[PDB]
């Protein structure tokens, strides 16, 4: 009300309202899906079009050969991040020969949108993304958001209508943990569990963009007739 | 007052909604992606006859193989076109090949965000960039203030851009050839436009992988616009 | 730029069946002076990598700090450091090459030549050198300075290439590393019968032996030895 | 240092701090182009509230940028100065790194172009300042006349007027004007200019300001006189 | 002083064919008369069925293939998975190369892969920048050993067709993989012999459309 | 390059400037102009280093002509030579110095005197009735101290230039392939087109 | 953050006016009144003190008329601080054009310097303006004699005669109706008295409450002379004229 | 290197060795020195390699830069200029760059020799590189205004065969341009081996030496 002109100003309840409403543009954006077993890790995106003359925006972003993530509210903000990832990556392989650890990328990414929510003239960033990653303590899945908080998780989903794949996995959570050796049955729970997102749209072949990385699978994103499979 | 960086409620940037109501108070531009070429043609709008409406540049080129067409505050767009041509020759130089029509828009889209208290505010102007790549064929791409970008097949931009684009819902198929884009773009503009729509007032351009990007001349116009004419005047 | 004021002189070592075996000197030269006696040139890394320096002792002791600090900070915010995400020779030794190459192309090196021994967690065997100039290279033997020269002969003998090492012994390689560091004290001016040496084995870990002299010297052979041609008494 | 943003959007889309800036150009004298077959002319307003003036000293409406090119104005005299002043940097720096003198259309974009960066721009307010450039490119005999305005759009004019009681003055050009053949001579040019500025100025006396500039830097400013003499011809014909 | 510069020796060699391309080098590493390693890998498969080797300072060397792999990385990143051309990838190492000018990179650099043709291509570098497609190149301590001999059974210099006496020259028929390979394995027999820094290893990398393919070959040790 | 000379008469100053431009051991041109009208009443001839040369005369010359449009009004010689003085001597102690000496011939259009200014690369201004740069006047001042009135016509100021030419021509080893002259008057700058 | 306290001094209001510089004029209107007048032989600089006390040392004080250098004179209306921030920016400016050319700064250039100063208070910094106005009495041999005037908006303009401070209205009718062109020194100087003499707020014109200077050829052939007149030399001009 | 370049009634001709050299050693028989900077400018390159290819392909951004903004080709004037300015800016830092700008704009054919000083020289004939006095001597006695493009190109040719023969630092093959109004022409890469036999056949030239 009177405590919403910036990031710099605490309500006196001590909420943050500029952050609570970098969180709304979240719930705003289209949904998507992840999940992991132990040996991969699957993310699903619902993409969203302008118009019928229109292509698809993008959701989901390569990081490295084993770290990706998706995307759900402004998209350029999700440039941004991901590039800072994209070269902490890159400095792990380049000064320590090491792949980045998944929970030490999210220790980053945390640290990166908290110095946004604390000082006067920038913004909070207006997205929440999901990584995925494969590193040496096995498969890992993060929700980010942009207060700072950084979440693992069996499974999880950010975007609009995102409570009802969330329900779903976490009954389905003691089956689909348990799918190991198998991307397409992990990535078919994965399709299922963002169905339960949609209203009167279905999913479509330029509709649905999947990615998966795991124990010998380098992080690959599939769209176009490569979902086809999966519809 | 209040920051330039600040979210409504609704999770949306304040400024960044504001400068699209700008971009809708802008002249009429108009692009149409074929599989022979892309076709960008663009509302002059001349404030008074003694104006010399030639030297309003609303058509643009970026390279030899990427248009572009703006819409809005049209002086915003002026530093965005040297970051264009700049980016695409400066790709030239570091890789001796043409940059890909989606990377350039990539570019200019990252300039957008760049505001705060770099530039006081986003801008004012939308651009429709047309262009051909070996990877992707004949593209084009809608790049806004907010930093997003479309592709489309077809889009409208500018004061008629809601009706126009309805009609380009229509009449739009995946096997249009150039002459047939160009007499489109022709019909629409002369749909939405408030003057009647010739020459002088109207102005056309191209992008084939052969010939590269291309301003019509108000010659070669002049004759699309009576053979438009003639075809409606057939039924 | 700088020049070399209390320095330490060879580091070898060499690859056997199950690990890395490194060893060097604890002496600290002040020029021809031999300054210092107690120096400790071999520097563990959590349990499974032995640095190994030679060269400016001042830049030995900073690079020993910027270890110590490199196992804090990877311990900060890991759950897993004391195991999957322990420090790996491989990392430490890129990260020293990192720094090296840095600083050299600043033209302000660390005035060193280091050896960075261990065992990877897949059991695999790590030796790699690096120096001053940022100069990275990996043998079956490796050794700085005079080592390079004497010890790496011998060295050679036992594992003269890659196919050599399965069928080398702990007890083979570490004769063979005891003996060239004789050799050493015999022949390098700035060398001292006091040394260390470490074992990173795949199975028994990494043992540590420190107070380890020179012995089985052969200098009877001295009396017999006359003038410098024709002198007879 | 002082970074506000002053120039911003409101929620119908304009920028205030730009439109605010062209009521300034409004208050400005009146100032007018006219371009003939062979010249242009610069005509322009002064405001005869000022007398026991000095004229000899005081700050000229029209200001030479090159040799072969020419600036007025409308609105706040200061900032004026300051566009000025960098329009003749430029015009050095392009003789001196690429060997020609600018182009008319060339000096015009660089002073849009700086009027632009004032309107998204940290700590600075943009200029209150529209201007009318003219003259002839080089080894060129044809006529060149651009304006510009604070929000650093610009374009080329057959004819044009800017500041305050512009709106009547263009509607005398836009009739009077023929495009198909325009004012032949350096006479019916000025003459033209002259009667453009009747409409508004008030008296034909020292109000008037007319500088003729032809092509290869051929730059002259009319005296009280000769002004007076196209004064006294045009009432006459009037006068029927 | 501190010198910044250093001598690792070694010899690499780049041969382009029709449809295919090879690129050797021996993998003895030294400094002034000692070795450092017997085996120490100097040619690199970058990707994109790219090649690339930087010989005469490792550290140089080691820091540009280093760079030029991740060049390609970003290539990726910001051009949609797009392939980089050996042509895209030489311009870009001639810019990687310049930027350092005023304290170069101590390399001689080779590069080989396939055109946009599939046509065999190889680049070549000298310290600074200057590049230029070639169809055979030596490069490093044995370079002026070699590559005479590469001019002779290569290019067929100075050599025509007997009975003519000078008149008509040896055409130039091109040359198999296998053929290929012979001229590189005796270019690098003889240069161990007379060159004092080069032996113990040889390692070829070749390249087709099928991908990147390795051969090893062992040389004197003396 | 080589050779500047200049002499002030009754009425005008003559600037003379050799053509020659050497790179290694090879004349690469026999028709350069060493010079730059600074203003339509004020010409600069310069001799010095590669490249500064050039680059100093036209930094100047941009300089007197951004003046000459912001004022309407053409600086006096000496305002101009003080000018260049002041640039050259801020230019001495700067990390890489323009290594270029100049004359400045002059007319006054306000006192109706001609002027000539020599300024080395120091900043060494001073006013002379003639002048040199480098070893040019070695050969030729002699001459000057000899044959100079200050009432001497331009047509006298040429034939006593043309004796100091044919000098430089006899006793300097350099072969510096004539000279271009120009006289500087009230009605402006003019080239001499046979010499 | 510190935006809520910003009172933003370089924007235009909805009219297309500077708010800063119509409140700098405002302030200015309240300061004593300076006339400039310019003849053919001189020119003429006068100055009304503000309600002064009988306990003020007026012979060591000066708070109107300034000297920039040996050919150029100001006379200051409204914060004389303002005012002496400005001169000594000016009396700088003017010797490193001495220094650079080697010849006395001509008087616009100086002006306009000045002035642009003023222009860049207006237009960035966000700070507050000068709330001074300048009269500019000087001479150079290009224009000869010459009067200018600057003020918060960085405006400059030229002048046969013309008045700042309070008044102005009122002063400028006067010299606008006994100002002839044909005019002198000693002509101008009794027009600059007596026109500060019907305007001023006080109720009597006396030597205590003026500052006068002139800038006259009148010097030993052709050169030029500026005389900032003394306490006792105001009061003789005063009996002179016929003012007491 | 040898290069040279000279204005005539028909365009300008421009001519290049092919050979670099690194000490005694001939690293390259066959280096294209001549960049196509656009379809009516060409520059040649004499000096550091590396120097030459940097600058030359940067000039030619700014070039094609200069096309864009002002929708029309830059002069043969002001591209030089443009590369006299770099050259500038690096002054005294050790480059070594000696190049001729070849065009053809509005003004006519257009001819400039830049080098690492910041030199820009105009004139109708110029010939950089250590074999340059050999090429200046068959030039300067056989030069005409009134050549035809026939002449002219052997004229060209010929020089620098002059040049490779007695300069042990010039060699490999001859790159001949002509750059007409309708832009540059590419008249073949000659080999200097074959070139000369054929040379002193025909021309009788060259009678001290044996064939
Ligand atoms: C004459 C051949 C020799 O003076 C000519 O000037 C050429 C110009 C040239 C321009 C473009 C491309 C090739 C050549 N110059 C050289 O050959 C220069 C001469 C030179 C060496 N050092 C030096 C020179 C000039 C001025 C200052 C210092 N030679 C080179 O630049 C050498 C270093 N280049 C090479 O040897 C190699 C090149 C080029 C090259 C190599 C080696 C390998 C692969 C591709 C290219
Ligand atoms: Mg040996
Ligand atoms: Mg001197």
């Amino acid at each position: 009300n009177n405590y919403d002109g910036d990031t710099v100003t605490f309500s006196p309840t001590g909420r943050l309202f500029q952050v609570e409403y970098a969180l709304e543009a979240i719930k705003q954006g289209s949904v998507t899906v992840g999940l992991r077993s132990n040996t991969h890790a699957v993310l699903v995106a619902l993409k969203r079009n302008a118009d019928e003359l229109s292509s698809y925006q993008k959701k989901i972003i390569k990081c490295d050969e084993h770290m990706g993530l998706s995307l759900a509210g402004l998209a350029p903000d999700a440039r941004v991040l991901s590039n800072y990832l994209r070269q902490q990556c890159n400095y792990s392989s380049l000064v320590f020969n090491r792949k980045l650890a998944v929970e030490r990328a999210g220790h980053l990414l945390c640290d990166k949108a908290q110095k946004n929510t604390q000082s006067y003239g920038g913004r909070p960033y207006g997205v929440g993304l999901l990584i995925i990653g494969y590193d040496k303590s096995g498969a890992h899945l993060l929700e980010f958001q942009p207060s700072g908080n950084v979440t693992e998780l069996y499974g999880t989903a950010i975007g609009a209508r995102s409570q009802g794949a969330k329900t779903y996995l976490e009954r389905t959570l003691d089956t689909f943990i348990k799918i190991d050796g198998n991307p397409d049955e992990l990535i078919k729970a994965g399709v299922e569990a963002i169905s339960q997102s949609l209203r009167d749209e279905s999913l479509t072949v330029d509709n649905l963009s999947i990615a998966i990385v795991g124990k010998d699978t380098p992080f690959t994103i599939y769209d176009g007739e490569a979902v086809a499979k999966y519809i | 007052d209040r920051g330039v960086s600040t979210f409504s409620p609704e999770g949306r940037l304040f400024q960044v909604e504001y400068s699209l109501e700008a971009i809708k108070l802008g002249s009429t531009a108009i692009g149409i992606a074929t599989k022979e070429g892309v076709v960008l043609g663009v509302e002059k709008r001349a404030t008074s006859p003694l104006l010399e409406s030639d030297s309003i540049e609303k058509i643009v080129e970026i390279d030899r193989h990427i248009g572009c067409a703006m819409s809005g505050l049209t002086a915003d767009a002026r530093s965005m076109i040297e970051h264009a041509r700049t980016a695409a020759v400066t790709h030239n130089l570091y890789y001796d090949e043409d940059i890909n029509v989606e990377s350039l828009t990539q570019s200019v889209c990252d300039l957008a965000l760049r505001f705060g208290e770099l530039m006081s505010r986003p801008f004012g102007v939308a651009l429709l960039i047309a262009g051909h790549d070996a990877d992707d064929g004949y593209q084009l791409f809608h790049a806004e203030p907010s930093g997003t970008f479309y592709r489309y097949n077809a889009k409208a931009i500018g004061s008629g851009s809601e009706g126009a684009q309805a009609e380009l819902l229509n009449e739009w198929h995946s096997s249009l050839t150039l002459k047939e884009a160009e007499l489109l773009v022709l019909k629409i503009l002369k749909q939405v436009m408030e003057e009647k729509l010739d020459e002088n007032n109207a102005q056309l351009s191209c992008i084939t992988k052969q010939d590269g990007f291309k301003i019509y001349d108000n010659e070669k116009t002049a004759e699309l616009i009576k053979e438009l004419k003639e075809k409606e005047a057939a039924e | 730029t700088q020049q070399p004021i209390v320095t330490g002189t060879s580091v070898i070592s060499m690859k056997y069946d199950n690990g890395v075996i490194i060893a060097a000197d604890n002496l600290g030269s002040y020029g021809s002076l031999l300054r210092f006696n107690g120096v400790e040139r071999l520097i563990p890394v959590g349990d499974n990598t032995v640095v190994g320096i030679s060269g400016d002792i001042s830049d030995m002791q900073h690079i020993e700090r910027l270890l110590k600090d490199l196992v804090t900070e990877n311990a900060y915010d890991n759950p897993l450091a004391d195991a999957e995400e322990a420090l790996e020779p491989s990392y430490i030794f890129e990260y020293l090459a990192t720094v090296m190459y840095q600083r050299r192309s600043k033209m302000n090196p660390l005035w060193n030549a280091i050896i960075v021994a261990g065992v990877q967690s897949n059991g695999d065997q790590f030796l790699r050198y690096v120096n001053l100039l940022g100069v990275t290279y990996s043998s079956p033997t490796l050794a700085t300075g005079f080592g390079a020269h004497m010890a790496n002969p011998l060295l050679r003998k036992v594992v003269d290439r890659e196919s050599d090492i399965p069928k080398t012994t702990v007890q083979v390689a570490e004769e063979a590393i005891v003996n060239a560091m004789r050799v050493l004290y015999y022949r390098d001016a700035r060398s001292s019968r006091n040394f260390s040496l470490a074992i990173i084995d795949k199975n028994t870990g990494l043992t540590f032996k420190k107070n380890l002299q020179v012995e089985n010297m052969k200098w009877d052979f001295a009396k017999d030895i006359k003038g410098y041609g024709t002198q007879k008494i | 240092g002082y970074d506000r943003a002053l120039s911003i959007f409101s929620p119908d889309g304009h920028i205030f701090q730009v439109e605010y800036a062209l009521e300034a150009v409004k208050r400005g004298t009146c100032a007018v182009g006219v371009k003939g077959k062979n010249c242009v002319v610069l005509g322009c307003e002064r405001r005869s509230t000022l007398k026991l003036q000095d004229t000899r000293i005081t700050p000229s409406k029209v200001s030479k940028i090159d040799s072969h090119v020419v600036l007025s104005f409308s609105g706040l005299n200061a900032d004026s100065r300051i566009l000025i002043e960098k329009a003749r940097v430029e015009a050095q720096s392009h003789r001196l790194t690429l060997e020609d003198p600018v182009t008319v259309e060339y000096l015009t974009r660089y002073v849009a172009g700086v009027q632009q960066r004032y309107t998204q721009s940290g700590g600075v307010r943009p200029f209150g300042v529209s201007t009318l450039i003219a003259g002839f490119d080089p080894r060129d005999d044809e006529p060149k006349l651009y304006q510009t305005e604070p929000s650093g759009i610009y374009s080329s004019w057959s004819a044009q007027t800017i500041g305050r009681n512009s709106k009547t003055v263009r509607e005398f050009l836009e009739k009077n004007y023929d495009r198909k053949e325009p004012p032949a001579t350096v006479e019916e040019c000025v003459k033209l200019t002259v009667r453009s500025l009747l409409e508004v100025v008030q008296t034909g006396a020292k109000n008037i300001e007319i500088t003729v500039v032809k092509p290869d830097s051929d730059i002259v400013a009319l005296s009280s006189e000769e002004i007076n003499q196209y004064v006294t011809q045009i009432e006459q014909e009037k006068q029927e | 002083q501190f010198n910044p510069y250093g001598d690792n020796g070694g010899t690499i060699l780049g041969i382009a064919g029709e449809d295919f391309a090879v690129l050797a080098g021996d993998t003895r590493n030294i400094t002034d008369y000692s070795i450092n390693s017997r085996y120490e890998p100097k040619v690199f498969d970058c990707g994109d069925n790219i090649v690339m080797s930087a010989n005469g300072f490792a550290a140089d060397g080691d820091a540009l293939v280093k760079r030029f792999k991740n060049s390609v990385k970003w290539y990726h990143f910001d051009h949609n998975d797009k392939k980089l051309s050996i042509n895209s990838a030489a311009r870009n190492i001639q810019h990687l190369l310049y930027s350092r000018r005023f304290f170069p990179y101590y390399v001689y650099n080779i590069i080989a892969g396939l055109d946009e043709d599939g046509k065999g291509a190889v680049y070549s570098f000298d310290p600074v920048g200057s590049y230029q497609r070639e169809q055979c190149r030596a490069g490093g301590a044995a370079a002026s050993l070699i590559m005479p001999f590469l001019d002779n059974q290569v290019n067929f210099k100075n050599q025509y067709e007997p009975g003519t006496n000078g008149k008509v020259k040896k055409p130039l028929k091109y040359l198999s993989v296998e053929e290929v390979i012979k001229l590189v394995r005796d270019s690098f027999t003889s240069a161990t012999e007379r060159h004092i820094q080069v032996g113990d290893g040889l390692e070829i990398l070749i390249v087709t459309k099928d991908g990147v393919r390795k051969e090893f070959y062992e040389l004197k040790r003396d | 390059m080589d050779i500047i000379l200049g002499i002030r008469v009754q009425d005008s100053v003559i600037l003379a400037s050799s053509k020659a431009v050497t790179r290694g051991i090879s004349v690469l041109k026999d028709s350069d102009d060493k010079t730059r009208q600074l203003s339509p009443h004020t010409l600069m001839s310069f001799a010095g280093e590669a490249g500064d040369t050039v680059q100093f005369a036209e930094y100047i010359q941009a300089n007197i002509q951004l003046y000459s449009i912001r004022e309407d009004y053409e600086l006096s010689p000496q305002a101009v030579s003080s000018f260049v003085r002041q640039e050259l001597a801020k230019s001495i102690r700067s990390r890489r110095p323009y290594q270029v000496n100049v004359l400045i011939g002059g007319y006054d259009k306000k006192k109706n005197k001609p002027e000539l200014y020599q300024i080395d690369y120091l900043g060494t201004k001073v006013e002379l009735p003639y002048g040199a740069h480098g070893y040019s006047g070695f050969y030729t001042f002699s001459l000057l101290d000899h044959h100079y009135r200050p009432d001497m016509t331009t047509e006298e100021g040429l034939d006593l230039l043309k004796l100091c030419v044919q000098e430089l021509e006899k006793r300097m080893p350099m072969d510096f392939k004539g000279v271009i002259v120009k006289i500087v008057d009230k009605d402006g700058i003019r080239q001499v087109d046979d010499f | 953050g510190s935006r809520r306290y910003d009172s933003r001094t370089t924007i235009f209001s909805p009219e297309g006016r500077l708010y800063q510089v119509e409140y700098a004029l405002e302030s200015i209107s309240h300061a004593g009144t300076a006339i400039g007048i310019m003849a053919s032989d001189g020119i003429v600089l006068a100055a009304e003190r503000k309600v002064t006390s009988t306990l003020l040392e007026q012979d060591t004080s000066t708070e109107k008329l300034y000297k920039l250098n040996d050919k150029i004179a100001v006379a200051v209306a409204g914060l004389t601080a303002d005012a002496e921030i400005l001169i000594n920016t000016a009396r700088i400016h003017a010797q490193n054009y001495l220094k650079t050319y080697n010849e006395d700064i001509p008087v616009e250039i100086l002006v306009r310097r000045l002035s642009d100063i003023k222009q860049g208070y207006t237009q960035h910094g966000g700070l507050r303006p000068f709330g001074v106005s300048f009269i500019y009495a000087g001479y150079d041999d290009r224009y000869g004699y010459q009067l200018y005037t600057s003020n918060p908006s960085g405006n400059y303009t030229g002048w046969k005669a013309i008045s700042v401070g309070a008044n102005t209205s009122a002063a400028q009718t006067l010299l606008q109706m006994d100002y002839k062109d044909d005019m002198k020194v000693d002509d101008a100087i009794e027009l600059a008295l007596k026109t500060l003499s019907k305007t001023t707020d006080s109720s009597a014109l006396t030597y205590d409450r003026l500052e006068f200077a002139t800038i006259r050829k009148g010097a030993n052939d052709g050169e030029v002379y500026q005389k900032i007149f003394k306490p006792q030399e105001i009061k003789d001009i005063l009996v002179k004229t016929g003012i007491t | 290197t040898t290069t040279l370049a000279f204005k005539f009634q028909h365009g300008v001709i421009a001519a290049v060795d092919s050979r670099a050299s690194a000490g005694s050693y001939i690293s390259a028989l066959r280096m294209n020195k001549v960049i196509e900077i656009n379809p009516y400018l060409l520059g040649t390159m004499s000096g550091c390699a590396a120097d030459c290819q940097y600058w030359e392909r940067l000039l030619a951004k700014e070039c094609r830069l200069y096309y864009l903004r002002n929708g029309e080709r830059i002069s043969v004037s002001a591209a030089s200029k443009l590369l006299s300015n770099m050259m500038c800016q690096y002054r005294g830092m050790g480059l070594s760059m000696g190049s001729m700008i070849c065009g053809w704009d509005k003004k006519g054919p257009g001819l400039y020799y830049v080098d690492e000083h910041g030199t820009r020289l105009s004139g109708n004939m110029f010939s950089t590189g250590s074999g340059n006095t050999y090429a200046y001597g068959v030039l300067d006695s056989n030069y005409k205004w009134d050549l035809s493009v026939e002449d002219a190109l052997y004229l060209g040719k010929r020089s620098i065969l002059a040049a490779a023969h007695r300069d042990a630092y010039s060699g490999g093959s001859v790159n001949l341009y002509h750059v007409t109004e309708d832009g540059w022409i590419y008249h073949g890469n000659h080999d200097v081996g074959e070139l000369f036999w054929k040379v002193k056949e025909e021309e009788g030239s060259f009678n001290n030496v044996i064939g």
